[PDB]
């Protein structure tokens, strides 16, 4: 039980450290871009947008040199391709999974009432099989043993 | 399979050969062109990437909420193709022995 | 004929009439997920997309072998031409 929780401290520890360290990628993109887009062409701007590139490719490639290391848990968990096709549309993604689970529920529903219809059915035909014919009433009950 | 690591690799090989590319191109480019114009390309490709790597943080955030919803989801959702799978094959055994009977 | 007491079928595992979420422990995200609440109102409002994952940062979205100090050198010989 406690290695459990150690191993998930350890992977939510280190997935927080990644999403740290790519929000820090992403405010130095806007960084640089809002840079580039007021570049004023000045010898200390063009030093300060070198050192922002070398920054930049500094952060991108520690990002890549953890995540390979095999001491990591970054590679613990695929991803669905439906999700990968739906993400793009501009929202809170909360409807695909409202309507898939609902449709998960729909067939376990289904599941549910197919299996108690089938035991009724079963339970129905062994009492007349056993109601009419008395001399198969033996191997009958031992069909149930041999079903449930 | 596919691991989180290997789509970090794949994503930063695919990001330094687009900025290889760019940086190529622009060597290339004529010098008649206005910088004002190379400059918004660039923009728009640190936007570009920008936006691809905060897919993956979309996806970084996703793994640390995550994986008990999706072996759920595909566990059931594998019952019910499989009860799909045995009703069609129950219809075409008796296509296929109403022959014999 | 074909009634052999040797061949005995077990229960399929797990069974689906129990409460397969909770046979492992599986309720805290279906929970944390789930269409409505324990009173059965609508808990927060539901949509498509990863946009709103990232409307806490900064910006408008709107719309939905290799040497690095050569090319940077070739940049700014650029930007201050």
């Amino acid at each position: 039980m406690n290695g459990n929780s150690t191993n998930n401290e350890q992977l939510q520890q280190e997935l927080a450290t990644t999403q740290d360290q790519v929000a820090s990628i992403i405010e130095s993109f806007v960084e640089l871009g809002v840079s580039i887009y007021d570049f004023p062409g000045t010898p200390e701007a063009t030093k300060g947008m070198i050192t922002n590139l070398q920054r930049n490719v500094d952060r991108l490639y520690k990002l890549n040199v953890r995540s390979n290391d095999p001491q990591s848990s970054l590679s613990k968990v695929d991803i669905p391709l439906e999700v990968v096709q739906y993400i793009e549309d501009g929202r809170n993604p909360d409807i695909y999974t409202r309507e898939f689970v609902e449709a998960i529920r729909r067939s376990n529903q289904y599941q549910r009432g197919k299996m108690h219809g089938l035991k009724q059915l079963r339970d129905s035909l062994a009492d007349k099989i056993v109601d009419e014919f008395p001399e198969l009433k033996e191997p009958v009950e031992d069909i149930i043993k041999r079903t449930s | 399979q596919v691991s989180l690591a290997l789509v970090i690799r794949n994503l930063t090989v695919f990001t330094m050969k687009e900025l290889a590319q760019y940086m190529k191109t622009n060597v290339h480019t004529q010098a008649n062109e206005p910088n004002s114009a190379k400059k918004i390309r660039f923009l728009q490709l640190i936007i570009f990437l920008r936006t691809q790597f905060l897919k993956l943080y979309v996806l970084v955030k996703w793994t640390r909420t995550i994986h008990v919803l999706i072996d759920l989801l595909n566990w059931f959702r594998t019952t019910n193709m499989n009860v799909n799978n045995c009703i069609w094959a129950l219809k075409s055994s008796l296509n296929s022995m109403t022959n014999a009977k | 004929y074909y009634v052999d007491p040797e061949t005995t079928y077990t229960y399929q595992q797990p069974n689906p009439l129990q409460d397969l979420i909770s046979v492992y422990g599986l309720d805290d995200i279906s929970r944390q997920v789930a269409r409505t609440n324990l009173d059965g109102t609508k808990a927060v409002k539901l949509r498509k997309s990863y946009k709103n994952q990232i409307a806490d940062l900064s910006g408008k979205f709107s719309t939905i072998n290799f040497d690095w100090d050569l090319c940077s050198s070739v940049l700014s010989q650029f930007e201050r031409s």
